[PDB]
């Protein structure tokens, strides 16, 4: 079924018919798929990482996996050929992929040149190292946005937001000069430009509807924000029960 | 938000951390570029960064040190103060133009010479650190500097066991072919109504002032002998 289309182009397409419902959910959660599908559900399969059991984890790369090359197929291109879709995915997988920290250049200049999709980008590479442990993930990550705060000095300054704390914690307890070299030349370029404005802080992200990116994909917390959503949840299953039955 | 300067105070507090004055190998490979760190910062940074490491070297100068080691800890960590602060503001372009950094030009006179004022061997490698300073801080703040001499000057005039101090710095001072011929003019509308002692110290200054000229730019010196210049034969 997806052979003619791309995941978005099918998956989006069921919901338009009861999208009214829907929208209260993204605005709710700040995972507005209108906006960036496959960054939502980049933003979704996060928790994968997070979850206690290690075999949801595995699944959570394969789902990827097949996520991006069911994706990469539909423009009949290369696996890992870094796009503007295959980057969420490529980028989520880069940290366990060995086959994908090979071919990665992943700030691409030429294809990255909308600010929001870099942006959005930047914003997921650092959500997925703040709540990262291990060192070499740590590491990659870091090399590779600072490699980009060269590349995108232009919106490295919003993503540097959820980057603070982890970042003065590191700065002043942790002694991998390896590691803190790419923190380093980010430190110098932050200090560098000084005249982005709030469209180009938080709000840039915020005022795309992907607020959230910034705080779904943390630890799982105890059966608090259960009944929060479970009203837009519950008139959203009543809806697709309703056009489809 | 302005989190660039928060990073900036947590490499400071780095620093803070990584000084063998409270430490007593972790900062050995990870200071080096926790230092190259500051280093550059300075390029950007440029009056905070000055700032930072000004208040960390008072707060050093401040110090105690009753113990033994404790003078040998602060002997390498002001050495190594001194050295990247030298090592900074020769890196900063000289379009920073840093007048703004009068203050800290003044906090100095205090730092930099916290241990040249008296003038009283780690002391040498000190006062050869700050003779580097000065001279690195004259290429910017020349200004500042010749103020508190001919403060200085003017004070002593008036006036005594030693006062050639803070008078004395142009040992030290960058000179320069205009920058020496104001200071001969200067100590020629000085050195009639002025102390003998102030005389020979003003000498002294003078002499090796002129060597550091000649070393500094030794393209003046042969100007001088090919083009007359008849205001410094004047004050000559």
């Amino acid at each position: 079924i997806f052979n003619d289309k791309s995941p978005e182009e099918v998956f989006m397409a069921i919901r338009n018919p009861l999208e009214w419902h829907c929208k209260q959910m993204d605005h709710f959660v700040g995972l507005n798929f209108n906006s960036n599908f496959n960054f939502a559900l980049v933003g979704h399969l996060l928790k994968g990482y997070r979850h206690p059991s290690p075999a949801i984890v595995a699944r959570t790369v394969r789902i990827l996996h097949t996520l991006l090359t069911l994706v990469n197929k539909h423009r009949n291109c290369d696996k890992f050929e870094v796009n503007t879709q295959s980057v969420a995915y490529l980028a989520a997988l880069l940290t366990v992929s060995e086959e994908v920290r090979s071919r990665c250049v992943l700030l691409d200049e030429e294809v990255l040149t909308d600010p929001k999709i870099q942006a959005l980008l930047l914003t997921v590479l650092a959500t997925l190292v703040k709540y990262t442990t291990d060192e070499f993930d740590q590491r990659i990550l870091y090399e590779y946005l600072a490699e980009a705060s060269v590349v995108f000095p232009k919106v490295f300054p919003v993503v540097h937001n959820l980057l603070d704390s982890k970042i003065n914690t590191l700065l002043s307890l942790c002694q991998d000069p390896n590691l803190l070299n790419p923190i380093h030349g980010i430190v110098q370029s932050v200090v560098y430009h000084e005249e982005s404005p709030p469209q180009y802080q938080t709000s840039y992200l915020q005022s795309f509807g992907f607020n959230g990116l910034w705080r779904f994909a943390g630890p799982f917390s105890k059966q608090t924000q259960i009944p929060d959503y479970a009203e837009l949840i519950v008139k959203f299953l009543d809806a697709l029960i309703d056009t489809y039955l | 938000a302005h989190r660039p300067v928060e990073w900036v105070q947590a490499v400071v507090s780095r620093f803070d951390e990584q000084l063998p004055i409270k430490t007593g190998t972790h900062t050995k490979v990870s200071t080096e570029h926790n230092k190259e760190c500051l280093i550059n910062i300075s390029k950007y940074k440029f009056s905070l960064v000055i700032s930072g490491l000004t208040t960390i070297l008072k707060n050093v100068n401040n110090m105690r040190i009753f113990g033994e080691a404790a003078e040998k800890n602060l002997y390498l960590s002001q050495l190594i103060i001194l050295d990247t602060l030298e090592k900074c503001l020769a890196g900063q372009p000289k379009d920073t133009m840093r007048l703004d950094e009068t203050m800290l030009v003044k906090q100095l006179l205090p730092e930099i010479c916290h241990f040249l004022h008296t003038c009283r061997q780690h002391a040498a490698e000190l006062r050869n650190s700050a003779s580097g300073v000065l001279f690195s801080l004259s290429c910017n703040n020349f200004n500042a500097v010749f103020s508190r001499i001919s403060t200085r000057l003017q004070e002593l005039t008036v006036c005594d066991n030693v006062d050639v101090h803070d008078i004395e710095l142009l040992q030290y001072i960058n000179v320069d072919c205009a920058k020496l011929k104001r200071l001969l003019k200067e100590t020629a509308f000085k050195f009639k109504a002025l102390k003998k002692v102030a005389q020979l110290a003003v000498i002294n200054s003078l002499e090796k002032a002129f060597w550091n000229w000649v070393e500094n730019y030794p393209d003046e010196f042969t100007k001088l002998y090919q083009i007359p210049q008849t205001d410094m034969a004047e004050c000559a």
